[PDB]
C-alpha cells in the first residue's frame, strides 16, 4: 500500500484497499466514507460491478437515501469510477477545487464554471442538483476541460495537464461504457 | 480494514 492518499497526496489516517496499492482519507474516496470499514474493503476503482463485494458506509447508502431518485445501482458505479479515475490522476489536482474568486479574468470569460468537487457532490443523491442519468456526468465532466481548453493559454502547464486528462478520461469512458455514444 | 498513519506534508 502507497504511503499518500491517491486523490489529495497527503498524509494522516489512511484506509487500505484490499486489491489495489491505493490508500485514501475516508472523505477522499468515491463516494465519501461515513466510517471506518471493519471488515474486507475494496476501493471503487477495484470493485466489480456485477457482483457487488461489499456495499459502502456512504450518504447514498442510508435508509432514506436510496429511494430517492437518481443514478441506477449500476450507473452509480460507472459513473463513479470514473470520477475517481480522473480525481486519482497526478494530472488532476488544478481541477479539484474551483478557481480563486481573485481570478478576476477567469471568471469573466468562465459563465460556466465546473470542477470535480462539484461533481463529487452531485453524484451524491441529496444534492439539489443531484444527477440523475450517466449522461449528466459526462456533460460537466467535458464542460470542466472545455472552460479550461477556453480560458488558459494553450501552452501552458494548465492547458496541457486538461487537454491529456480528457484524453485519459475519453479512454475510460469507452472502457466503462462501451456501448453508449455520448455524442 | 486496514488503515496506516503517514506524516503529513494558473
Ligand atoms: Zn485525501
Ligand atoms: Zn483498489
Amino acid at each position: 500500500n502507497e504511503d499518500f492518499c491517491a486523490v489529495c497526496i497527503n498524509g494522516g489516517e489512511l484506509l487500505c484497499c484490499d486489491r489495489c496499492p491505493k490508500v485514501y482519507h475516508l472523505s477522499c474516496h468515491v463516494p465519501a466514507l461515513l466510517s471506518f470499514p471493519g471488515g474486507e474493503w475494496v476501493c471503487t476503482l477495484c470493485r466489480s460491478l456485477t457482483q457487488p463485494e461489499m456495499e459502502y458506509d456512504c450518504e447514498n447508502a442510508r435508509y432514506g437515501v436510496r429511494v430517492l431518485p437518481g443514478l441506477s445501482m449500476y450507473d452509480q458505479k460507472k459513473c463513479e469510477k470514473l470520477v475517481l479515475s480522473l480525481c486519482c490522476n497526478s494530472l488532476s489536482l488544478p481541477f479539484h477545487e474551483p478557481v480563486s474568486p481573485l481570478a478576476r479574468h477567469y471568471y469573466q470569460i468562465i459563465k460556466r464554471p465546473m470542477d470535480l468537487s462539484i461533481i463529487r457532490r452531485k453524484l451524491q443523491k441529496k444534492d439539489p442538483a443531484h444527477y440523475t442519468t450517466p449522461e449528466e456526468v459526462v456533460s460537466d465532466v467535458r464542460l470542466m476541460f472545455w472552460n479550461c481548453a477556453k480560458f488558459n493559454y494553450p501552452d501552458s502547464e494548465v492547458a496541457e495537464a486538461g487537454r491529456c486528462l480528457e484524453v485519459f478520461f475519453e479512454g475510460w469512458l469507452k472502457e466503462i461504457y462501451p456501448d453508449k455514444c455520448f455524442a | 480494514a486496514r488503515t496506516k498513519q503517514t506524516a503529513r506534508k494558473k
